């Protein structure tokens, strides 16, 4: 890490619980600025005693544009079927006036109530057929109960959110002192409040933002494809809208039901006929009908920590090339410690602190750093004080030494610098004049 | 553009790692002039020479194009 803040242990409370190793209960606040993307971020703990400490390494990855799902709905694929049961009056005997009250989940009139492979579908009687044709030698006409299914044989379902707004994002791993490492995405153009373990991270910089329309995601269950349209949603699914049904349960979205989604008024077309009635519909698919394309300061809060609790040579190797890139240069060193330990700051370094950590044996963990001239002294790594020196030329953006044909044209550019003031001067004495 | 460059990608092959070598051989625009250099007055003496010399041969193409 190039950036690092260290914490502010004025916080203190400890509980000596061992006499080995120490043990302490902390919180805070903490401000540490935002770094490149590709590169980690550290945060160094500090105790009162000197021998151990621990760190916190927050990674980022990416930096991207993503929206946050306000709702949530699922939308199977509609099929309109409908079936009649043509009783005749007198042996139907249904009423001369059709009753005006419709119970539109058991009809009695096809074996009792029982479960419905619609949702919530009409009823209706019609008008009558009576005669020899019809052969049931009444002359008074007769009633016809019809029915309306929502139906999804093989159903390819979307889920869908209209989060209808877009701010800046990225990609975060976290390194817990112990050594936990669990992911997230943090919404950090808003001030969102991701939990997880003890620590929290919240907001950065919008540092760019843009506008776009009334947009939002389709995604399919089996993963076609992912998709995108204006997306409408709400409560309700209002007229020449994406998305009709709106249902709430994936386990329920196959078959259509769960109370949670809700149909519309007269949607499914059933129309008359003098015998019987047949199927029509006027749904539209979530294609073609409405779509506009098709896909191709991180800050933290600490709650209550679990913090936990000799002879040291550091011993350099060698030296990279970089100043003023900005990733910096990478230097290895090649250490042993009796201990499993964390290292800390070297002063004349004067560029940026330290946050190492090894195991017990000889080893080597190489950092980044750049500078005009190695000087790489003055740490205060581990155990103890050591005072190592290095010596190598860095490398730096400049111009070519493969040829130095840059020199020939530096030669040739000084010419004649004497000769144009040495005739400037005699036409100055007859142009001043 | 780094010397090594050798990354990773996680979908199926799982973070592997590559080796690489560059030279630094490009346009050579820089903030920063030229370099530093040991002189010592015996690099500085060869580096300034006959002035009047670039002077003689466009002194030398006026006659011919007169004459």
């Amino acid at each position: 890490c190039d950036e690092m803040v260290h914490a502010d242990s004025k916080l203190v409370s400890c509980r000596q619980g061992s006499g080995n190793m120490k043990e302490c209960v902390t919180t805070g606040r903490a401000l540490l600025p935002a770094v490149n993307p590709g590169q980690e971020a550290c945060l160094h703990f500090t105790a009162p005693g000197s021998p151990d400490s621990k760190c916190l390494k927050i990674k980022v990855k990416r930096i991207n544009l993503k929206c946050k799902k306000s709702s949530s709905y699922f939308v199977p694929d509609a099929r309109s079927r409908c079936t009649s049961v043509r009783r005749c009056r007198w042996a139907g005997d249904c009423q001369s006036g059709c009753p005006p009250h419709f119970t539109s989940n058991s009809f009695s009139d096809d074996w009792a109530g029982k479960m419905d492979r619609a949702g919530l579908g009409f009823s209706g009687c019609s008008d009558g057929c009576g005669g020899a044709a019809c052969g049931c030698f009444n002359a008074a006409p007769s009633c016809i109960f019809w029915r309306k299914w929502v139906e999804n044989p093989h159903g390819i379902i979307w889920k869908v959110s209209p989060c209808a707004a877009w701010v800046p994002s990225a990609v975060i791993e976290l390194t817990m002192p112990s050594g936990e490492v669990r992911t997230f995405h943090p919404m950090s153009g808003i001030p969102t409040q991701v939990f997880k373990g003890v620590s929290v991270t919240y907001l950065g910089s919008d540092m760019e933002v843009s506008g776009l329309t009334d947009l939002c995601e389709i995604e399919e269950l089996k993963s076609k494809k992912l998709a995108l349209a204006p997306c409408n949603q709400a409560g309700m699914g209002v007229v020449g809208k994406v998305g009709e049904i709106q249902c709430s349960s994936e386990e329920s979205a196959r078959t259509i039901k769960k109370d949670g989604c809700i149909w519309n008024a007269d949607l499914v077309g059933i129309e008359l006929r003098v015998d019987d009635a047949v199927c029509y519909s006027k749904i539209t698919s979530v294609e073609a009908v409405a779509n506009y394309s098709a896909i191709p300061d991180i800050t933290a809060i600490r709650g209550s920590f679990s913090v936990n609790y000799a002879t040291c040579t550091g011993e350099v190797t060698n030296v990279s090339g970089c100043y003023s890139c900005m990733t910096g240069a990478k230097v290895s060193i090649k250490l042993h410690s009796s201990k499993n330990s964390t290292a800390h700051v070297r002063c004349k370094g004067d560029e940026t602190a330290f946050s190492v950590l090894e195991g017990v044996h000889s080893y080597t963990v190489s950092l980044s750093f750049d500078h005009a001239v190695v000087d790489e002294q003055c740490q205060l790594n581990c155990g103890g004080h050591e005072s190592q020196v290095t010596l190598k030329g860095n490398l730096i953006f400049l111009d070519v030494p493969k040829f130095v044909d840059g020199s020939y044209m530096q030669t040739y550019h000084s010419t004649v610098p004497t000769g144009a003031n040495i005739p400037s001067p005699t036409d100055w004495l007859n142009a001043l004049f | 553009g780094a010397l090594v460059d050798g990354t990773e990608f996680t979908f199926e092959g799982s973070c592997m790692f590559p080796d690489g070598c560059n030279a630094v051989d490009c346009t050579f625009c820089r903030e920063f002039l030229k370099n530093p250099q040991c002189y010592p007055a015996k690099k500085w003496l060869f580096i300034i020479i006959v002035i009047l010399l670039g002077y003689a041969g466009l002194m030398l193409l006026t006659n011919v194009l007169k004459a």
